[PDB]
């Protein structure tokens, strides 16, 4: 998920909405699919790593009580930034304390 | 994971009648439920959501300390690869049980729900709040 966060989301200058909350792992979905492996996921915890992650100085918060997101872009594919030692012969004799 | 909780099977394990294999039995046993994730409860209906008590913890045991944070401190792994193998332990353990169940006999008559907790029932009902989609 860091390594989906740095490929899909870099800092933007501005010009930038929310992107809402279910993007983030709208893309990280297909994302893993195509990176990794295939498989389901279920949306409501993939959340909380979200603030566990280092979008948590970015995870800003809604009036209507949700969680939005701030200086996010959402990039795809090759987009640019658009701004010890060894014994004589005895290693079993287990050397020193320090080994 | 995160795990749902069908709303189905939860009636006869919380019940006190007799509940069928299909051989039919009474059930008796104190139910206690932990995760370090969440669960899902999709339901309103006073029938459920009313036998169901809902807790949070708030300490945090890990090997390096911070301090001026009374919500974490120091782990010792010990307590749980040994301490449970000794008799002494267990005999105080039991003994610790036995002495608060006579507490609760002789306060509350043997009922748990007349025992009195503001932080029980607030939490819970905060939790009911939540799990309505
Ligand atoms: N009061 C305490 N003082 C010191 N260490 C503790 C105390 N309570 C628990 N621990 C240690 O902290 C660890 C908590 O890990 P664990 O019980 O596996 O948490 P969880 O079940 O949430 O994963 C245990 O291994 C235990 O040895």
């Amino acid at each position: 998920l860091h390594r989906f966060i740095t490929e899909r989301v870099v800092e933007s200058p501005s010009a930038e909405t929310v992107y809402n909350l279910s993007e983030v792992v709208t893309a990280y979905a297909e994302w893993y699919n195509t990176n990794i492996n295939v498989k389901r996921h279920i949306a409501l915890e993939l959340s909380q790593e979200l603030e566990n992650s280092v979008l948590e100085k970015y995870l800003q918060w809604s009036p209507n009580k949700t969680r939005i997101l701030k200086g996010c872009r959402i990039l795809h594919k090759f987009e640019t930034l658009q701004p010890i030692c060894e014994p004589k012969n005895k290693w079993w004799e287990w050397s020193p304390n320090p080994s | 994971k995160s795990e749902v909780l069908n709303t189905s099977r939860l009636k006869e394990m919380v019940n006190p009648g007799d509940v069928t294999a299909q051989e039919s039995f009474q059930m008796t046993a104190t139910m206690v439920a932990a995760s370090n994730y969440n669960f899902i409860i999709d339901t309103t209906d006073h029938g459920t959501w009313r036998r169901l008590r809902h807790y949070r913890s708030k300490v945090k045991f890990c090997h390096n300390p911070d301090p001026s944070n009374p919500y974490e401190k120091k782990e010792d792994p010990r307590f749980i690869h040994e301490y449970i193998m000794d008799p002494d332990c267990q005999n105080a353990f039991f003994s610790i049980l036995v002495y608060f169940w006579e507490k609760l006999q002789k306060e509350y008559n043997g009922q748990i729900k007349k025992v009195f907790c503001p932080t029980i029932e607030s939490e819970t009902e905060a939790y009911r709040k939540s799990q309505d989609t």
